[PDB]
């Protein structure tokens, strides 16, 4: 009924796009201030991440290794540092676009806006999800490391992800601005692939109470009970926690937590029953709480 | 890993032949695999991508004339190539990866290589 999908407008974050290369690695930064983040990995070849020494590898480049286009502007490179797997390169100029922003590292379930990069130059904006996997699935993020996500709140930008690889199953890894991955990934040629991925819960019961303030309404008391019946479908468990992140959402349609969780039940069980939910036959799981509020 | 390719020839214009590519030391399952020639003095080219869950890449300069394909059972990679043109003579080399940072078919994400093998087109 009109419920959509929201990409964050992206132009606060493509102002502070660069593309850096290293010999013969291209890829996406992000400028902020007087320093571009990238994936340490720019300092390697193919060959170079077989068995990478990061601080070996490091200590043989200098700044002139580091090439930073901004558009039409070539930015000198005068220092350079490793913080975890995120390269931080110091250049000679401060970017004036920089927006208000901060370095966050998300939960999985929590959403944000990807601003899919071809080396530098933004190419489109996606709404995602952070899987239970940690991974993210889709060809819009191949050819396009280094590219970030986001969310924006009263102007100010969350960083929250940047890409490092795609995985041979095509689905694709990173870490937060911090440098840490998501998830057991690692940025060396090695087998590593993505552990099975659940149902992110909280997001459904979210998505099902959108369903009962656009008008479907057609629909295990306690929360240990209603775990114990979830658990068994390949659902994430419901924390104590997501039930209070649902109250807004009870308040509004008047609705209690417990007992949209208690409706969740037997959606699982009976079927689809031909029917639909907000023009889905499917239960939905990348909305959450906020954004469900942020659009009813 | 270990690559090796084998069915490589000389035939004339508008000849076939296929290649084939035996993985060694790991599975082909675990591993992005794609074809790649290197023309006399040229960079090497992608020419055929597959990822491991059988989604293809394709160069323009192959299109409608060369498959790409992979047994698993048998560990090997395979390029079918139809309609060969003197356009096509390179040595043909077979490439894995277990991270894609670029363009599926950029050679930049392959560290493992064959040794190549010869194909010929005479006109």
């Amino acid at each position: 009924s009109g419920f959509r999908k929201m990409a964050f407008p992206s132009g606060k974050v493509e102002g502070c796009m660069v593309q850096v290369t290293c010999g013969t690695t291209t890829l996406n930064g992000l400028w902020l201030d007087d320093v571009v983040y990238c994936p340490r990995h720019v300092i390697c070849t193919s060959e170079d991440m077989l068995n990478p020494n990061y601080e070996d590898l490091l200590i043989r480049k200098s700044n002139h290794n580091f090439l930073v286009q901004a558009g039409n502007v070539q930015l000198r490179v005068i220092g350079h540092s490793m913080q975890n797997c995120v390269l931080k390169l110091k250049v000679d100029t401060a970017n004036p676009k920089t927006p208000k922003y901060k370095f966050v590292r998300i939960q999985p379930g929590q959403t944000f806006s990807v601003l899919a990069c071809y080396n530098g130059s933004p190419s489109g904006v996606y709404q995602c999800a952070m899987r239970p996997n940690f991974t993210i699935k889709g060809s819009f993020l191949n050819g396009s490391c280094g590219s970030v996500g986001f969310n924006i709140d009263y102007d100010c930008v969350s960083f929250c992800y940047m890409h490092h690889m795609e995985l041979p199953t095509g689905v694709h890894a990173g870490t937060d601005l911090e440098g840490n991955f998501y998830g057991p990934f690692v940025d060396r040629q090695t087998a590593q692939a993505a552990g099975t991925d659940t149902t992110i819960t909280v997001n459904v019961l979210a998505w099902l109470y959108a369903a009962v303030i656009n008008g479907d309404r057609w629909f295990t008391t306690t929360l240990n009970d209603f775990n114990l019946v979830a658990m068994k479908y390949n659902y994430e468990p419901l924390t104590q926690d997501h039930v209070d992140i649902l109250g807004p959402l009870s308040a509004q349609t008047g609705i209690a937590v417990l007992d949209m969780c208690a409706s969740l039940k037997e959606l699982l069980q009976n079927g689809m029953n031909g029917r639909t939910i907000l023009g889905s036959a499917l239960l939905e799981d990348e909305f959450t709480p906020f954004d469900v509020v942020r659009q009813c | 890993v270990q690559l090796q390719e084998s069915g490589g020839g000389s035939v004339a214009a508008g000849g076939s032949l296929r290649l084939s590519c035996a993985v060694s030391g790991v599975t082909a399952s675990s591993v992005y695999m794609a074809w790649f020639r290197q023309a006399p003095g040229k960079e090497r080219e992608g020419l055929a991508g597959i990822n491991t869950v059988g989604y293809t890449t394709y160069a323009d300069s192959v299109k409608g004339r060369f498959t790409i394909s992979k047994d698993n059972s048998e560990n090997t990679l395979y390029l079918q190539m139809n309609s060969l043109k003197p356009e096509d003579i390179a040595l043909y080399y077979c490439a894995a990866t277990y991270l894609l940072r670029f363009a599926s078919l950029s050679a930049t994400n392959f560290p493992y290589w064959g040794q190549g093998t010869q194909v010929t087109v005479s006109s």
